[PDB]
């Protein structure tokens, strides 16, 4: 339930990296798989930051 | 008293009868949002001579003396919501003009009396939502010189007159709201009296025929740009309705939720400048070719569930939507695609056809024909009950980037002829399918793929062929779960180097990581370098090969739980370095030490060694309990998770409470 708040994270990225709508789908899929794999936190932020850096 | 973060006295729910009177003298947001006050005199407030944002919402103030504003010249925004400001006076706030926003909602002010406010030199926005007001006479002379966005949200207004708005002679309005009030008259001349009436909301009022016909006349020669008639009953439309809106240059409209049954021939032809267009949630039953005449400037279209459950989109019924960019045909019973449905849509970029069709059981070559000349970047296509994709069903789609074919009933033996074309495919969402048997050439026509989702798809021919996944070379995600794959060859995952996710969850590979299998344990996680996540869980590997994990160097998640796994070998995590997670929930591990789990616990940030019952001996958990001493690793809570279970001598003890000094 609380992990859903992490969407705002990528939403910040959506504002931080003004990229295409198609790349938003890629970011969402990567985040969903990581969250279903990772335990709690502090790796989602790092992994999603690295993905956003390697997507633009 | 109250929580104070920086300068806000967030006395949100702290039932009070008096003012705080003991908080720092430099607070800004005295957020008394429920604290049951009754009086705000000019004695206790002299302590707060610096208050700016006073919110006293949801409280019973029945009187406002003018002197209160005398001691508060620094106030900017005040929210007198759900108070009892019933009896108003001329000088209830006379020299109280340094505001920037004001609210008087749920105050029940039947009459505005003569002139409560005349100066308001900086009143940008004002609200009077649920009072009971039955007019719009707020003042007498030129006034509201800076009121940008008025809000008469829910009143009992029954008409509009020019003289009632003469006080708006030179008032610049951005968005004016008069929703949720039953009006059955618009006296001649209402909105060209207002200097710059720009926006206008008439949501949820029954205008309909014989009223909108004169409303479009009245708004003529008025500088209105936006308009919203959502839930305003519009059963039909003709070429006379919205005639007068041709001179006044509108830009956005809203006809949602008004049960629009049939569209007349030349309706909406008097709207050359309509950019957005909202017809969602309607009961539309027929769409003639001429119905959308004149809509050459509509960019965004919304038809989510307008086509109620059969509709017949006529031939060339979209040829005039030249400037359309985003179509939203989502919840409809559209009966198939004819050869000339989406003809003329040379500016489309997003289709979103999911839950739209009820007859797309098969996709033949002459099924997507109408989109030959249309750009199309997204093609949703979920929950369309597709039974089988025939040959060359996507030959007409060359700009397509997402093929989200999930939630379907695709049962077929793939061969490779269904992907002919598709030179720009970036995603093939094939999750939740019946059965998809493969061949060695099942993906040779799509070497541009990037995300092959194959969850809940019984996937045969994974071992007999050389590799179904050999042609794919730019694959980032290979999701394989809920498939019960029980056999893998040493070249299943070969040549795939920039693969980053290898989800494998509901898979019965437990047999092929044994030691007695013919030929030795299967070394299939071989060669990969950028495998960031390897979610091998819920399989049953009660063994791990000595050097199976050699290639995985940039691995960060090795989630491995729900596995009868026990007694790890040595040097299993010898070479993994950036291991920022290591999950072993529900295993059979009884011993942990420097070779079993040592090199993993160096830069770790999450550990899930939760439910495995280690033997409770001073040698079984010694380095473990001297490692949980200092934990820069953000370990989950250590209470009621780690328990002694095996030896009756010291059974039933958390690891942190084990007396280490004894050993
Ligand atoms: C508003 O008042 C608060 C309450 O004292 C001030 O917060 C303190 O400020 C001092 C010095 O500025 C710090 O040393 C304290 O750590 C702060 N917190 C306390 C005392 O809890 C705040 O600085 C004041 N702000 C202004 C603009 O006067
Ligand atoms: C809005 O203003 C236009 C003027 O630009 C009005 O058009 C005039 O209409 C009258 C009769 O209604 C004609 O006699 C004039 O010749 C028109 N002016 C022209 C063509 O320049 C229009 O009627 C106004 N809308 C109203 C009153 O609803
Ligand atoms: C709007 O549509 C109506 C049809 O309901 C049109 O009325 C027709 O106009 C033509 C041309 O003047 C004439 O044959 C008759 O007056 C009508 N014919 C029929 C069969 O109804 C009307 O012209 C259209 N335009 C306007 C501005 O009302
Ligand atoms: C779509 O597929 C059908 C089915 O193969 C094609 O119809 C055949 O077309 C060829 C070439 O004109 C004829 O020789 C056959 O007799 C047709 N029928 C069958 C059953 O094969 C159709 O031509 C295809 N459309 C396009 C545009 O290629
Ligand atoms: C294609 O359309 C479907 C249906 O709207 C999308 O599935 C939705 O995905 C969002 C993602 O947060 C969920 O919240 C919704 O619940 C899903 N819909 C349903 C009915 O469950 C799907 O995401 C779309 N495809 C793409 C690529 O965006
Ligand atoms: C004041 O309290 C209300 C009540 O919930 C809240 O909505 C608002 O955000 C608060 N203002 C602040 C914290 O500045
Ligand atoms: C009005 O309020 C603003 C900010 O609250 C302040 O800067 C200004 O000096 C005030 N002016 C008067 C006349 O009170
Ligand atoms: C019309 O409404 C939209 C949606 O809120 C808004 O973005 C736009 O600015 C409005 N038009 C004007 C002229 O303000
Ligand atoms: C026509 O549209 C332009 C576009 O800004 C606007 O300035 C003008 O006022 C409109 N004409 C009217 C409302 O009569
Ligand atoms: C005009 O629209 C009406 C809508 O009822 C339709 O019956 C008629 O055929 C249309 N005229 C055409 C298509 O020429």
């Amino acid at each position: 339930s609380l992990e859903e708040e992490a969407e705002r994270v990528v939403e910040e990225l959506v504002k931080e990296f003004n990229l295409s709508r198609t790349q938003e789908i890629a970011l969402r899929r990567y985040a969903e798989y990581a969250a279903r794999a990772t335990a709690s936190e502090e790796v989602i932020e790092e992994l999603l930051r690295d993905v956003a850096e390697r997507l633009s | 008293k109250c929580t104070v973060s920086h300068e806000v006295a967030d006395c949100s729910h702290l039932k009070l009868t008096q003012v705080p009177d003991d908080l720092p003298t430099n607070i800004t947001v005295l957020n008394l949002t429920h604290n049951q006050l009754r009086r705000l005199p000019a004695a206790n407030f002299t302590r707060y001579s610096q208050l700016t944002s006073l919110d006293v919402g949801f409280n019973t103030i029945s009187k406002l003396e003018p002197e209160l504003c005398q001691k508060l010249p620094m106030l900017k925004v005040l929210n007198l919501q759900h108070n009892e400001l019933s009896q108003l006076s001329d000088k209830t706030f006379a020299f109280c003009t340094n505001l920037t926003e004001l609210h008087l909602m749920s105050n029940s002010i039947q009459k505005i009396k003569n002139n409560p406010f005349v100066k308001q030199k900086n009143l940008i926005t004002l609200d009077l939502s649920h009072n009971g007001l039955s007019s719009t006479k707020l003042g007498t002379q030129v006034q509201l010189e800076n009121l940008q966005e008025l809000l008469l949200s829910n009143n009992k207004i029954q008409a509009l007159k020019s003289e009632e708005l003469d006080i708006f002679a030179n008032s610049s309005l951005k968005k004016l709201e008069l929703s949720s009030n039953q009006i059955k008259e618009f006296s001649p001349g209402c909105f060209h009296a207002i200097g710059r009436l720009f926006g206008l909301f008439l949501n949820n009022v029954q205008l309909g025929p014989s009223l909108t016909e004169k409303l479009c006349l009245e708004l003529a020669n008025t500088s209105i740009r936006n308009l919203s008639l959502s839930n305003s009953q519009l059963s039909t439309t003709s070429n006379t309705t919205f005639l007068g809106l041709k001179w006044t240059n509108l830009t956005m409209l809203d006809l949602s939720y008004n049960n629009l049954n049939v569209v007349g021939n030349d309706s909406f032809a008097w709207l050359p400048q309509l950019e957005y267009f909202f017809l969602e949630y309607n009961n539309i039953q027929h769409l003639f070719s001429h119905s959308l005449h004149g809509l050459f400037n509509v960019r965004y279209l919304n038809l989510k569930r307008s086509f109620t459950k059969l509709p017949k989109i006529d031939d060339f019924s979209f040829q005039w939507l030249k400037c359309l960019e985003h179509l939203n045909m989502e919840d409809n019973d559209i009966p198939g695609i004819k050869s000339n449905m989406f003809t003329g849509l040379i500016n489309l970029k997003y289709l979103s056809l999911s839950n739209s069709f009820t007859s797309l059981r098969t996709l033949t070559n002459e099924t997507f024909v109408s989109l030959a000349h249309s750009p199309l970047h997204i093609l949703n296509l979920t929950k369309n009950k597709i039974s089988k994709i025939e040959s060359d069903a996507f030959s007409w789609l060359g700009h397509l980037e997402v093929l989200d074919l999930g939630l379907n009933e695709i049962g077929q033996e793939l061969t490779g002829q269904e992907w002919r074309g598709l030179e720009n495919i970036f995603e093939i969402y094939l999750s939740y399918n019946k059965y998809l048997q493969l061949t060695r050439n099942s993906f040779a026509l799509v070497p541009s793929l990037q995300r092959l989702m194959l969850r809940r798809v019984a996937l045969k021919n994974v071992d007999s062929s050389p590799s179904p996944f050999q042609p794919l070379r730019n694959l980032t995600i290979l999701d394989l779960s809920n498939n019960n794959i029980a056999n893998i060859n040493d070249d299943m995952l070969e040549g795939l180097e920039k693969l980053e996710i290898l989800d494998l969850q509901h898979n019965n590979l437990a047999r092929l990581w044994k030691h007695a299998n013919p030929g030795g344990p299967i070394y299939f996680l071989k060669g990969l370098s950028h495998l960031h996540i390897l979610n091998l869980e819920s399989n049953g590997f009660d063994e791990i090969p000595v050097e199976v994990f050699k290639d995985l160097f940039e691995l960060k998640i090795i989630d491995l739980g729900l596995n009868n796994l026990n007694t790890l070998p040595a040097s299993v995590f010898n070479n993994q370095v950036s291991l920022k997670s290591l999950n072993l929930q529900k295993n059979l591990i009884t011993s942990v030490e420097k070779k079993v789990f040592g090199p993993a616990f160096r830069n770790l940030t999450e550990l899930d060694m939760r439910f495995n019952p280690f033997d409770c001996t001073c040698e079984s958990i010694a380095w473990f309990v001297n490692w949980i001493n200092e934990t820069h690793t953000n370990i989950p809570e250590l209470s009621s998770h780690y328990l002694c279970n095996t030896p009756p001598h010291y059974h039933g003890f958390p690891v942190r409470l084990f007396d280490t000094s004894s050993c």
